[PDB]
RNA sequence: UCGAUGCAACGCGAAGAACCUUACCUGGUCUUGACAUAUCUAGAAUCCUGCAGAGAUGCGGGAGUGCCUUCGGGAAUUAGAAUACAGGUGCUGCAUGGCUGUCGUCAGCUCGUGUCGUGAGAUGUUGGGUUAAGUCCCGCAACGAGCGCAACCCUUGUCCUUAGUUACCAGGGAACUCUAAGGAUACUGCCAGUGACAAACUGGAGGAAGGCGGGGACGACGUCAAGUCAUCAUGGCCCUUACGACCAGGGCUACACACGUGCUACAAUGGUAGGUACAGAGGGCAGCUACACAGCGAUGUGAUGCGAAUCUCAAAAAGCCUAUCGUAGUCCGGAUUGGAGUCUGCAACUCGACUCCAUGAAGUAGGAAUCGCUAGUAAUCGCGGAUCAGAAUGCCGCGGUGAAU
């Protein structure tokens, strides 16, 4: 993908990880049923008052190799053109043809 | 394109992995991407020497990279003060110590990385394709293959339509699994555009 | 006292030797040992589309396959467990250990 | 819709806006991009100016629109 | 005390063979309550049937995996074994009926771009 | 096929009669392979005319209406030069009984009758005295073959 | 938004568009720039803040003074000072590499030497058989070889051995199933015939399996200037206060329409209400949740076990027994609409999925035409997974029942 759109990405993961404890922390504080109901209303208003991009819902999963969108597996973390050149070079440990 | 990789196909019946180790379903992930960040940038530094068979296996944080080349003095360096800084380079963009320690190809005419490598260096020489070819499958047989096929595909000499040009000596029989046939494909960036080199080395059962 | 190892690697012929010599050096050091039993592999299956755009028609099926194995040693000994905390294998196999 | 245990949803920058109108009772149209903001009584009677992707198209806000997000009354498409 | 294993295409089943009066016991509950197929039950009792001595023997089961006519034929395949043991004459009789041999076939794998084993999606010209 | 006559498969007979004749006609009664639901509407078929009739064996009377049913000869089509011609030949029995036990139960699937049963032994009474649409059909295959009758090929 | 366009485009790239993705539109903005190296000015980075704004951004206040070498100072680091430049999913798949489709898993496709022909070429590779096969045998101016076929690989079918937990239960046991490693067997091996004294075929025994036991992967030389410059890489062309870059909203979800793939139906071989059974495979800390309570329900609260052969997803459904419906646009069908909710998420209007109540649309078997399937197959029934915060009727798998020819 572009350079801008990777760039993109790192930047949008920055703030999740810059806001990652304060989002558990005031989730706690809003989700706590012994917590006030004007305490727990203003935490969630906090929560929607925070930086967009701090919400890991709005990261993308891209490959590392090539930063593609589509085609995309957790466990090997490349998309699926670049996870197979490794894998057919041997380079991907375990993993190999398969039938059954 | 309709044939399988050479390499992938005898992953695991005649062949093995170059990359040995164990991890956890999320950490995995993060180890190939750091597997593949260091091959990347061993191929783009040591593109002097000729290596050809970077082998990556982590124990425990500490990993033992394995390289082989056929030219282990230059990139060991004087007394081995280069492999120190490759060292420390390694360690640098992974976990823990990579302890690198490197072969040596006694048969570079053997190894299909080093037989395309050669190709394509002399592809980007301008040196005629025909005469690299023929030169390379003249050498791969008189230096002991059991068979070597060398395919040449792109622009040969500046031809505005690409063409597909191989020479075949041997056997190289793709579809045995026991074949035991090393695999190479590089690429020549010359000035017309890429020029596509692959080498099939079969050597035995 | 009773130790119990747990070995996970993806290669089935890594496993099998790296218990063998395990049960061998906790049974010639005079202790009892059972062998090595083997727990129901993982197969991870993944479809991977070969084409780079199109004809979805067209893909490798991969596997990767997680081995494990667990040997008990149900009556230690001091001459067992000097001898297994040198036996340093690594590269390829992970081994957990229940220390009791 | 939502829910009810988490409360109504209003962006904070519109509710500012209108507290900064409600007091003063002006009846300048507030314009907005938030369509994603549910009119509530709070602002009955006021008139706001809601972006429905091309212009700001004003939405005088009644009595019975409240509940609704601001762009229900915006639409984006036009068929002919 | 005659043991035999029996399989089918995923159940299987282990018959315990010893001369009684001809109750079938399937895990530990009678054959009849287990099967609630007809054609099950038949197919249990059959290989005690075609050679003339349903009620002399006293059986056993017990069966894990499979389906309802699955487990039926592994019961059948483990009776045939258990049969073969007390006397090696019955085994031609047995071989005719073809119960001795087990029966190999099992689910065909779906296969890629197929929307079955062998089922293809529909095929236009256009 | 094109090169070779398979071996056919074995049947199993039913459970509650042991005749592989019901079960291959169960076969044919079933679909989206429920045996149970087929064997109980031929069971309930056979007990609800063996009932009406006073028969206490009733496989015989099922063997009597299969071969009132069958059709001896039947009408292929040949080519001879770019000519069509229709020329009636025997029947083989496995497709004598094959084609009996098709007629019946598509000529049952059409009835008035409240249950696929009842229809179903309804039908298996009809044919048994001559009528019914499998009679009706036998009868038509019968007649294009005598009205052809004049190609021996 | 862009690409894919006869088979071989049309549930295709996309293994999952509310924002993001996003490549498009409207508006608000930046110009060595979000990103790399050359550089010199201050500072450990880094953390917490206020206001204005839709946000990008803009203007301000406090704490901290790194580390190794030490007065040259260095791996990182924030704001520019400028030239190189960076950046471009901008164009050319008819300049290309890599990758893929397709004829086609069809049995072919060639070469060396020899010989024949002025020559292009031929022969081999044709012929008699035989085979799934240029498979094999025998003939034969051919003699040989290579890539293809087959075999070697994976899975399943029987047995043996090592092992027995978190697995198993015949009498604590080391039997059994199972689990997962290593092997045994199967070779036309034996018998009878047919066959050129052949290859081979036909039938039979034994065996779990008989002739390629079943399934897969493996795709020859080449063909379509086939597809992809939007994975990537790259020759050339083009733009550099813009075709580059950032943000908010909208669009990719519009519908006189047409077609391609499907799902659900049109019911009685069925619907509904009670009981009562029988799986496999896969997933689980980026979580699955025992149990209890509350709720009609989706779910909510407390709490327990489990990185799992231990705990859990999870109950399998079709099936069987009883009752009822009794052929009706219905106790069929469940679209569409109204209302009220639960979750996920900053956020469910455009534009989420489920839950509940109400409504109850077409549809009574479908024209010309056309498709898949040869056995555990078709047909039918459920169950998992990838992508994924949420969002499958698609895709990829799993087992159940189970044909006709």
């Amino acid at each position: 993908a572009k350079k801008s759109m990777i760039n993109r990405e790192l930047k949008r993961e920055k703030e999740v990880a810059k806001y990652a404890d304060k989002r558990t922390k005031l989730k706690e504080t809003i989700s706590d049923m012994n917590a006030s109901d004007e305490v727990r209303m203003d935490a969630m208003l906090e929560l929607q008052a925070l930086p967009r991009n701090s919400s890991p819902v709005r990261l993308r999963n891209r490959c590392a190799i090539t930063g593609r969108p589509h085609g995309y597996f957790r466990k090997f973390g490349l998309s699926r053109n670049m996870l197979r050149e490794r894998v057919m070079q041997g380079d991907v440990p375990g993993v190999r043809k398969a039938s059954w | 394109g309709q044939k399988v990789h050479p390499i992938g196909i005898r992953l695991g019946v005649v062949k093995k992995h170059n990359a040995n180790w164990y991890a956890s379903p999320k950490q995995y992930s993060e180890y190939l991407i750091n597997d593949i960040q260091v091959r990347e940038y061993l191929r783009k530094k040591l593109d002097s020497a000729m290596i050809s068979n970077i082998m990556i296996e982590r124990p425990t944080g500490a990993a033992k990279i394995t390289i082989a080349t056929a030219r282990p003095g230059i990139v060991i360096g004087k007394k081995g003060e280069d492999i120190e800084r490759l060292q420390k380079e390694l360690t640098k963009m992974m976990g823990v110590p990579a302890q690198v320690n490197i072969e040596e190809i006694t048969s570079p005419d053997l190894d299909a990385r080093l037989v395309a490598d050669g190709i394509g260096s002399q592809l980007e020489r301008r040196v005629m394709f025909r005469r690299a070819m023929k030169r390379a499958v003249q050498n791969s047989m008189r230096s002991g293959a059991k068979g070597i096929k060398v395919e040449l595909s792109g622009r040969l000499g500046g031809a505005e339509i690409a063409r597909t040009e191989w020479y075949r000596e041997g056997r190289v029989p793709l579809h045995t699994l026991r074949a035991d046939i090393d695999y190479a494909s590089v690429r020549a960036e010359t000035t017309y555009g890429t020029i596509g080199v692959k080498v099939w080395i079969f050597r035995g059962e | 006292q009773r130790i119990r190892i747990r070995l996970k690697s993806f290669d089935h012929r890594l496993i099998d030797q790296s218990a063998q010599e395990i049960v061998d050096t906790a049974k010639r050091t005079g202790a009892q040992v059972c062998g090595p039993v083997p727990l129901p592999t993982r197969i991870e299956r993944f479809n991977v589309l070969t084409s780079p755009h199109v004809n979805k028609d067209a893909r490798d099926q991969y596997e990767i396959r997680t081995h494990k194995r667990m040997v008990d040693i149900v009556q230690p000994t001091d001459k067992t467990v000097d001898a297994l905390m040198k036996l340093d294998l690594a590269a390829g196999v992970d081994v957990q250990i229940a220390l009791g | 819709p939502r829910s009810l245990k988490k409360g109504p949803f209003i962006d904070a920058h519109l509710f500012a806006k209108v507290e900064n109108a409600l007091e003063t009772n002006s009846r300048k149209p507030i314009k907005t991009w938030s369509r994603r903001s549910m009119i509530l009584p709070q602002m009955v009677g006021l008139t706001l100016s809601v972006h429905n992707g091309r212009t700001h198209v004003p939405v005088i806000v009644s009595e019975q629109m409240v509940g609704h997000k601001l762009g229900e009354f915006a639409p984006t498409r036009t068929y002919r | 005390r005659n043991y035999g294993t029996g399989r089918r295409k995923t159940s299987t089943a282990r018959v315990f063979l010893a001369k009684g009066t001809g109750s079938i016991v399937v895990n530990g509950k009678p054959l009849d309550e287990y099967f609630s197929r007809e054609t099950s039950r038949m197919v249990v009792r059959q290989p005690l049937e075609l050679l003339d001595s349903p009620t002399a023997y006293d059986l056993y089961i017990t069966v894990k995996g499979g389906g309802i006519s699955g487990q039926a034929g592994a019961i059948r395949h483990g009776i045939t074994r258990a049969l073969i043991e007390l006397d090696d004459t019955n085994k031609p009789a047995l071989k005719a009926a073809g119960f001795v041999t087990r029966d190999s076939r099992q689910v065909e794998r779906k296969k890629l771009g197929l929307r079955k084993a062998r089922k293809r999606p529909q095929f236009s010209k256009r | 096929p094109r090169r070779r006559v398979v071996a056919t498969r074995e049947i199993l007979p039913d459970p509650k009669f042991g005749s592989q004749t019901i079960a291959k006609f169960i076969n044919h009664v079933m679909s989206h392979g429920k045996k149970s639901t087929a064997e109980r509407i031929v069971y309930g078929a056979l007990e609800t005319v063996a009932q009406k009739r006073n028969i206490e064996d009733p496989v015989a009377f099922f063997e009597d209406v299969l071969e009132n049913v069958r059709p001896m000869v039947e009408v292929k089509a040949r080519r001879v030069g770019g000519a069509t011609y229709q020329v009636p030949m025997e029947v083989r029995p496995s497709r004598r009984t094959a084609l009996a036990m098709r007629w019946l139960a598509e000529a049952a699937a059409k009835r008035s009758e409240k249950s696929m049963a009842l229809r179903l032994a309804g039908e298996l009474s009809d044919a048994s005295e001559g009528k019914g649409n499998a009679m009706k059909k036998r009868d038509e295959v019968h007649r294009m073959a005598d009205a052809n009758k004049a190609f021996s090929h």
